[PDB]
């Protein structure tokens, strides 16, 4: 920004837009280089009532898997999951 | 005790598949002593191919020598074919290591290996 | 509609679905009469095969085709029944409706040791 | 050599000057990561995924928080989740400026590789202020992060956002346009989608053929589901589609950055299970079972139940996927890595076929690889 | 053969008579999480780590002293035994110091073990803790009864084993103190082996103190030479 | 001869020309360095891809069992002057994975490094400091004089 | 307050000191011995007792949570001071 | 058929890649590593650990760190049982020495006895 | 069991469940277990010598369409006699799942190859040749693609140490880079971090 | 969801006056000459640094407490956490009875710079400080023993500990 | 220092010509810098 207006005009006609609005060099803009400090926030746990450590650990409720066939009527033809439903070309910037 | 085959269904298949890699290692010899420079002669790398498979030569399983076989074509295939280097083909010959002692005396001057 | 298209690379459009369909679900049956009435696959094949020729046959138009199929485009539909015919030829190569070969050892699927 | 990525042995039987068969020799750079990995513990074994994918740091941390969290049967907390989300794809951000400014260097236009290098380093310095290291953070851990978002930090986020798209549109300008670029990526390197899916391809490779498959969008991880944004589809399988592709896939990254800066929640950067995530310093010196959890868990490592999973992310390179097989100790038996990379330099034999050598090496430069990723 | 028939989880096992619920679950399998419980030493009973419910009975058993019973299933993993357990975890780390990275019991010790596998993860104890003063009963033993959480091991090896009857509990409450309440130096031909049988950092071997941690060590098997009992 | 000296320790040092030798994370720092917020044009160094046009190499990466005689065979076609310097830690003692079974445990064994620079990676600035030590090591070379004195 | 071995090598807190016969002395020739001449012993040693008014005391170091983890000390005895085990300050009562 | 009988020892030293000497004098040790008595738990003597020797660890010359020459220093293997422990020792040709298992014998616990009457076991304290 | 725990899904698992009784009856000849994970992952474990004759079934049945193949990998077990244990990973995309094909072989069993169904294959296995020694019967270029050239022993089985047998180094002797046994200036510590209690209740195996 | 890139006599002619007259070429050049035209990035080093952050992970040391005793209690959570390996300790009480140190090493060609150690050390001693031109000449120059990493820490202790004081909330 | 200049180029030092007795009219080092001025310079704080 320590341009004169000629060389702004030039740069701003050889390049075919307005180089000066959007700038790819920091200045005085941006956030400061020291802040106040803050304060964090708690969790869902820190309580003192009712938050017994069984009613929500999350390694002791895995399970072993369920085995399903194990070698120690007209069913139906099944599939993993249900086909995945068709893309929807997007409104937004489609392309055609 | 019974056991899939790979590509030698007796020992003779297998003895048959040893002779023919000694006979592509003892061909091929003078043109890997040529072609990569080696300051050796001729004499020495064949009585190293040699060497070599007398080491191996205590083996009695069909699978086990097959697989010796391979490894020694998959080692043919990297010399024939200019993939290894000088230093590769050198390692076979330990030339810095020194000569370790083997009587008991003098492993007994040098350290505590039983 | 007559794409020019089918926006994958190599695939080359049909002009004519139904009728290649038509030929490809008969071949599958013929193919599969071969199986013996006790495999499940030809049960399974034949059904899925048999419901794919009545959507076929009941619906003329494509897109109403490649949306009550729902395996996307009609040569996508072409090249799967090929592949299944491919699949069943195999099939009836190397009959697995046998039962277990081997049995695994008492320590083979355990985890953890 | 200079086209070459630091580490690549290509032996080609040139027939002239065109290849006949072309043989990626690798292995320069296989430090053996899957065998240090099971003699340490899990927050050990963490940095050691920054080093494979060296653009792509942060989706490689993802992928392994998420498969200990699959295997923990925990989840982090939703600003972890969003925080993680925006961090990817600037990650995905850094991957595609690198790939593109390395392609086009390798072809011979060296200025834009200057021109974005700037900003390659701007989001460098939100690495510095956000974790610590400029390129390793080692920042997503399972449970979440580790540290929460210095104060400031999002105005310098937005700001960038703000004016990045200029940029993109400057290189956009210079290169896709340009004759002499188009040129050397018509008609070269062309796939189809049978030998897409069946050369086991993964990514923009798949959406350089038509093939509609992201897995943002079919099998979602934490937040990517509650963000919209597009996914760019090629229609012929050329280079010139793939490097389209990757410049809609920056300007979908900037949408999806703007999105996240417009919807962070408020809450805690962890899990608060402490037998998991580490506790607070200023709790630690003040609880005892904070101290005794804080003292194993940096001493010894939190166990993981017994089992095997394998978890796949969209790495900016493609599909990103782990199989670790844990036994109950707290280090895992087995960690293998599933690259992109791996079967990218696999079909390059396929890929090149018929081509002259400077359309190898434009080959090469088209598929985003990192030997390190390659090799493990 | 007399052997009665119980279930630990629903599963059903023989014991012989007078056999505790602690040793019918490690028949089956499972260790009971204990403190003061020693299968070498008189039953004490007095920590309370050991309690598991009995089904249809609305009380939980000390599974250390308690003599099992024809027909009983014990619920070694219900809701009621791992409150039990959390709440004895919860007032045992109560009043115990922040000692951990100057003890020498770090990465060998049960509390700690104990505390992360059985109880919670944070404290809601907002008070001050308490602070025992320390004694001497040896150049053997370094002895920091600031750790101590009364678990009466060092009573029973002293009577028992030892037979020397010097160590006690000298106080009432929360003052108590596990003394010689004199300047007594505790010196036997086996008094290092209480360091052994101290679950928490109390009592530590003097000339190994400040010197080593476990997780770093190697452990190489072999024989005593320095008498005949080999 | 303690000018002249002066002179050519000067020439050597204002135009020294690298060679294009990464293999990892780290060449990626060397990009970052050349890039226009560090600028090494400025300071007389140039990217030249030919090992016999090159002054210094810098070894950037992890230098692996199947990477040492390329390394080696690069470094011997080099033309005198050369230095060599060491960068990040895998390149300097293996770093992360210095106990691996397929990694030189440092580029010392393989090639005599002049420079160490610390890091994983190093930052640039780091890099451009451990340039400039080279430089200042260049500079209070004394070849002239010490073939005057023998 | 560095003590001085007739070898002519300062000698480390830790008191490590080569020996006139040992070869390794070698590596100090034409350059320097590094050694802390801020001695934490001698430092600690001048640091005044403080005289509390309660049998036992919390020693957190100073700081709040930039120190080490808080710990409760007892006066109960009139011949030893209490020294806190990570700071190293003592304590003890007026009475 | 396609199968072929083999009855002889398997002997996979030739295709492992080790050298000589680490192979007929290393001497292998299978056993049920014992519990730390620091500590209660018995669940790190639950599977079988085949460990080898120690060889020297002198001190470096910089600083006085381990320095070994013995690869396998840490080599720790945990297999199920000792059947296979033995077939994998055998396998490599590695010589090897095997402990039993100590099992505790199961002691006769008794809250009563610290207070009899006619009997040494009453206890002095509480 | 809201904020800090996974989330469970049924209905994917009872799907898989579905898919995997619709496997085992199709294949009866090779498959040998089903198993269904805990966080909804399939498991398909079936004989050697029915690698070939499975895989291209999950790659041309009309219900099954797996397409793609993610992962192929070989796991060391030293406790059972078949130690490898190689696991395909493949990925339906019409139908938007991922399953996994599980098998084992012992060193000198050689595996029928999978480069006449994945084409990717090609290299993943020549890898774990590299690797772990698993031989495979017709594969089209077999050789060491992640060692060096004149390397001897596989790295990857848990029996070889985590340190080599030789180390690089330059000589001007010879001018020659050459291999020397191995001498560390610092030994690996080896850590001892099990803790000796019991991990998890619902993984207990039966005793003896 | 998806968009598609690359599905696209007046413009005949307006083509063939590009091919001919470089249209889009001029365009390239002039988007060129633009970027010549503008202020470069290039800072003066060493007169000038980058931007940082407090949290920059740099040169190992060891703090001390503000009374001039050291604040290592030799409890070896840095040596068990760190994952390169690259810290050796030997600790044993000295004269006072204070749990010490008496060999701490780091590695600094080993040490990967994580900075798990500095956030696992329950007193703060262990710093990952903020020093990053420690670039050195020798191999053994690069091996720190505990003096000199008591020495950095006296060295940086003005800057370490303001540091500190505006990062510690976040942790 | 001068604000009125970009980021990175807002603060600068010029260093001395003779620090702890070697002569840096022309050897100028970049650690010549003292914590607090290094901490100031690197821009961490806007506090000089
Ligand atoms: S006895 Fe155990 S819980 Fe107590 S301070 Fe020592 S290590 Fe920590
Ligand atoms: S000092 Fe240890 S063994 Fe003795 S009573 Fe206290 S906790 Fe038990
Ligand atoms: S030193 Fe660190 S940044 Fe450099 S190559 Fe090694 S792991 Fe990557
Ligand atoms: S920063 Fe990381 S690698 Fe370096 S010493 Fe600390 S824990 Fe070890
Ligand atoms: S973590 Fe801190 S107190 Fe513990 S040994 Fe390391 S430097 Fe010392
Ligand atoms: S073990 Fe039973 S109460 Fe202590
Ligand atoms: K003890
Ligand atoms: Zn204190």
């Amino acid at each position: 920004a320590s341009a004169t207006r000629l060389i702004q005009g030039l740069r701003n006609w050889a390049s075919g837009r307005d180089l000066q609005a959007k700038l790819q060099l920091r200045y005085q803009e941006i956030s400061k280089r020291t802040q106040p400090p803050p304060k964090l926030p708690v969790g869902p746990s820190h309580r003192l009532s009712n938050n017994y450590y069984c009613a929500r650990d999350g390694r002791r409720e895995a399970m072993p898997p369920s085995i399903v066939m194990s070698s120690q009527s007209e069913k139906k033809a099944v599939s993993p999951a249900p086909p995945i439903k068709r893309w929807e070309l997007s409104q937004d910037e489609p392309y055609l | 005790t019974s056991v899939k085959p790979i590509f030698s269904r007796d020992m003779n298949e297998a003895k048959r598949r040893v002779r023919e890699l000694y006979r592509a290692w003892y061909r091929e010899v003078p043109n890997t002593v040529h072609l990569f420079q080696l300051d050796i002669s001729v004499k020495q790398g064949r009585d190293k191919v040699r060497e070599m498979f007398k080491k191996n030569a205590h083996v009695t399983d069909p699978r086990v020598v097959d697989l010796l076989v391979i490894k020694g074509k998959m080692e043919l295939e990297e010399t024939i074919n200019v993939w290894k280097q000088r230093t590769h083909v050198m390692r076979f010959f330990h030339e810095t290591e020194a000569p370790r002692p083997k009587d008991f005396l003098s492993k007994f001057y040098v350290g505590h290996d039983p | 509609l007559l794409k020019k298209t089918t926006g994958l690379v190599g695939l080359a459009v049909c002009e004519t679905p139904h009728e290649r369909l038509k030929i490809l679900y008969t071949k599958i049956l013929d193919v599969l009469g071969h199986i013996p009435k006790n495999a499940a696959y030809r049960k399974y094949t034949e059904q899925i095969t048999n419901e794919k020729l009545s959507i076929v046959k009941a619906e003329p138009d494509v897109k109403k085709l490649e949306e009550q199929l729902q395996g996307g485009q009609i040569e996508e539909v072409i090249l799967q029944a090929e592949n299944e015919l491919s699949l069943a030829r195999k099939m009836i190569q190397w009959k697995p409706w046998e039962p277990l070969v081997e049995e695994p050892p008492a320590s083979q699927w355990k985890w953890p040791i | 050599h200079p086209a070459a990525h630091g580490v690549l042995r290509l032996v080609m039987e040139l027939s002239g000057e065109m290849v006949r068969k072309c043989d990626p020799h690798i292995g320069l750079l296989h430090r053996g990561t899957e065998k240090l990995i099971e003699y340490k513990t899990y927050l050990q074994a963490l940095p050691y995924f920054d080093r494979l994918d060296y653009v792509s740091m942060m989706c490689n941390e993802q992928a392994y928080s998420l498969a200990v969290e699959k295997l923990l049967n925990i989840q982090p907390p939703p600003r972890a989740q969003w925080i993680r989300v925006l961090f990817g794809e600037i990650t995905r951000l850094l991957n595609h400026i690198m790939a593109v400014t390395t392609h086009a260097l390798d072809i011979g236009a060296m200025t834009p590789f200057f021109w974005m290098f700037e900003e390659r380093e701007k989001m460098f310095e939100f690495y510095e202020r956000v974790s610590g290291a400029r390129m390793h953070a080692a920042y997503v851990r399972p449970g979440g992060v580790h540290q929460d978002l210095p104060l400031g930090l999002m105005d310098d986020i937005y700001e960038f956002s703000k004016n990045f798209s200029l940029r993109i549109d400057e290189l956009e300008e210079m290169l896709t346009n340009n004759r002499i670029w188009r040129n050397r990526t018509v008609d070269i390197g062309v796939v189809t989608a049978e030998d897409a899916l069946n050369y086991g391809f993964s990514g923009v490779m798949l959406r350089g053929s038509g093939i509609q498959w992201d897995l943002r969008k079919t099998q979602p991880y934490d937040v990517y589901d509650q963000v919209e944004f597009d996914v760019p589809i090629g229609s012929r399988g050329d280079c010139y589609d793939r490097y389209l592709c990757r410049v809609e896939e920056m300007r979908q990254s900037i949408r999806i950055i703007s999105q996240c800066l417009n919807k962070m929640p408020p809450g805690e950067i962890k899990v608060d299970d402490a037998k998991v995530s580490p506790p607070k310093r200023a709790e630690m010196k003040t609880s005892m079972e904070s101290l005794i959890h804080h003292f194993k868990l940096y001493t010894e490592g939190y166990q993981v139940p017994p089992g095997a999973t394998y978890t796949a992310i969209e790495a900016p390179k493609g599909e990103f996927g782990v199989y670790l097989v844990s036994d109950g100790s707290s280090r895992p038996y087995r960690c293998k890595i599933k690259a992109p990379g791996f079967a990218h330099l696999a079909g390059l034999d396929k890929m090149s076929k018929g081509h002259m050598l400077a359309d190898v090496v434009a080959i090469i430069g088209t598929q985003d690889i990192v030997f390190g990723e390659v090799d493990r | 053969s007399n052997l009665i028939e119980v279930f630990v989880d629903g599963q059903s096992v023989m014991v012989e008579p007078g056999t505790t619920v602690l040793q019918a679950c490690e028949k089956v399998g499972m260790q009971i999480p204990r403190f003061c419980y020693h299968e070498r030493l008189s039953v004490a009973g007095n920590c309370r780590m050991c309690l598991v419910e009995i089904e249809k009975a609305p009380k939980v058993v000390a599974a250390c002293a308690m003599p099992v019973m024809k027909g009983w299933n014990i619920l070694t993993n219900s809701e009621k035994t791992k409150k039990a357990r959390e709440g004895v975890m919860e007032f045992l780390l109560a009043n115990h110091p922040l000692d951990c990275p100057i003890c020498d019991q770090g990465g060998e010790c049960d509390l700690q073990d104990q505390s992360m596998m059985f109880g919670s993860d944070r404290s809601r104890f907002l008070e001050g803790k308490r602070a025992v003063e320390d004694k001497n009963i040896g150049p053997l033993v370094k002895t920091i009864m600031t750790r101590c959480i009364q678990c009466t091991r060092c009573i029973r090896f002293a009577s028992e084993i030892a037979g020397v009857d010097d160590l006690g509990t000298t106080g009432r409450g929360n003052d108590m103190q596990v003394g010689t309440y004199i300047e007594k130096m505790f010196m036997s031909e086996l008094s290092g082996n209480i360091i052994d049988i101290c679950p928490v950092g109390a009592l530590t071997s003097k000339p190994y103190a400040f010197t080593a941690r476990p997780w770093e060590t190697r452990k190489t098997e072999s024989i005593d030479v320095m008498d005949a009992v080999g | 001869v303690a000018k002249l000296d002066d002179l050519i320790n000067w020439a050597r040092r204002s135009s020294l020309w690298p060679m294009t030798f990464g293999l990892a994370c780290c060449a990626v720092e060397m990009m970052h360095m050349a890039a226009p917020r560090y600028d090494m044009d400025r300071f007389g160094v140039v990217f030249r891809a030919s090992p016999r046009q090159s002054d210094v190499m810098i070894v950037a990466g992890t230098l692996t069992n199947k990477m040492a005689p390329a390394l080696r065979k690069v470094y011997d076609q080099m033309p005198e002057p050369r230095y060599v310097v060491s960068m990040g830690s895998c390149a300097n003692g293996g770093g992360y994975y210095h106990y691996s079974y397929s990694v030189v445990r440092g580029c010392d064994r393989i090639v005599p490094v002049d420079i160490y620079v610390p890091g994983c990676p190093p930052t640039a600035e780091a890099l451009l400091y451990g340039i400039l030590q080279l430089q200042k090591k260049i500079k209070r070379e004394k070849r002239l004089r010490i073939w005057y004195r023998r | 307050g560095v003590r001085t071995s007739p070898t002519g090598e300062k000698v480390t807190h830790t008191g490590q000191v080569y020996d006139d016969e040992d070869y390794r002395r070698v590596r100090f020739v034409g350059r320097q011995k590094e050694v802390n001449e801020n001695f934490a012993i001698d430092l600690i040693a001048e640091q005044p007792v403080s005289q509390v008014g309660s049998r036992v005391i919390s020693c957190d170091g100073g700081g709040g949570a930039l120190g080490h983890p808080r710990v409760y000390i007892n006066l109960d005895k009139e011949t030893k001071t209490g020294t806190c085990g990570y700071c190293g300050l003592q304590f003890r009562q007026q009475h | 058929t396609q199968l072929i009988t083999v009855d002889e020892k398997l002997d996979i030293t030739t295709l492992t890649g080790v050298p000589e000497e680490h192979i007929k004098t290393r001497k292998a040790r299978i056993f049920v590593p014992a519990r730390n008595n620091m500590q209660s738990g018995v669940n790190n003597t639950k599977k079988w650990k085949m460990e080898f020797d120690t060889r020297e660890r002198w001190e470096n010359p910089l600083m006085g760190w381990a320095s070994t020459a013995d690869p396998l220093s840490n080599l720790v293997l945990t297999f199920s049982t000792k059947e296979d422990a033995i077939a994998f020792a055998e396998k490599n040709g590695w010589s090897y020495d095997v402990e039993e298992r100590k099992v505790p014998k199961p002691k006769s616990k008794s809250y009563g006895a610290n207070f009899s009457w006619n009997k040494r076991t009453r206890v002095s304290t509480k | 069991t809201r904020p800090t725990v996974r989330p469970r899904n049924d209905v994917a698992h009872k799907q898989l469940s579905a898919f995997g009784e619709y496997v085992a009856e199709i294949l009866p000849k090779y498959v040998q277990q089903v198993q269904v994970s805990c966080f909804s992952e399939l498991e398909i474990c079936i004989h050697p010598d029915g690698v070939i004759p499975v895989l291209t079934f999950l790659r041309d049945h009309s219900n099954a369409q797996f397409k793609s193949l993610a992962d192929l990998t070989a796991v060391d077990i030293p406790t059972r006699q078949n130690r490898f244990e190689i696991v395909y990973n493949l990925l339906s995309l019409r139908f938007n799942s991922r399953i996994r094909v599980k098998t084992y072989t012992d060193e000198l069993t050689p595996v029928e190859s999978s480069v006449s169904v994945y084409k990717a294959a090609n290299w993943y296995e020549r890898e774990i040749w590299d690797m772990f020694g698993v031989f495979f019967a017709n594969h089209p270029d077999l050789r060491r693609i992640l060692t060096d050239y004149g390397f001897e022993g596989h790295p990857f089985r848990k029996d070889f140490p985590l340190s080599g047998y030789v180390e690089l180094r330059y000589d001007d002797e010879v001018k020659r880079v050459v291999a020397e046994p191995v001498e560390l200036a610092q030994e690996f510590r080896k850590f001892d971090l099990n803790s000796p209690w019991e991990a998890f209740p619902a993984y207990r195996q039966p005793p003896e | 969801t998806y968009k598609y890139v690359n599905l696209r006599m007046k413009s005949v002619t307006d083509r063939a006056a590009q091919t001919l007259l470089w249209t889009e070429l001029i365009r390239g050049l002039g988007m060129t000459l633009s970027y010549l035209f503008r202020e470069p990035a290039t800072i003066n080093y060493p007169f000038e640094k980058g931007p940082l952050s407090p949290r920059f992970r740099g040169e190992h040391a060891l703090r001390r407490y503000p009374s001039g005793e050291e604040r290592c209690i030799a409890c070896k959570l840095c040596e068990a956490v760190c994952p390169a390996q690259a810290i050796t300790i030997e600790a044993e009480p000295r004269a006072d009875g204070s749990r010490r140190t008496t060999r701490y090493d780091i590695d600094m060609t080993k040490c990967i710079y994580c900075g798990f150690c500095q956030e696992a050390c329950p007193v703060d001693a262990i710093v990952e400080g903020p020093n990053f031109e420690f670039s050195t000449e020798t191999h053994e120059e690069l091996l720190y023993n505990k003096e000199k990493l008591l020495n950095n820490g006296d060295k940086w202790e003005a800057e370490i500990a303001a540091n500190i004081q505006a990062d510690y909330l976040y942790r | 220092e001068d604000n009125k200049q970009f980021f990175g180029r807002h603060r600068w030092v010029i260093y001395t010509t003779e620090m702890n007795g070697k002569n840096t009219f022309w050897d100028v080092d970049g650690s010549m810098v003292p914590p607090e001025w290094h901490r100031w310079l690197h821009c961490m704080t806007d506090d000089p």
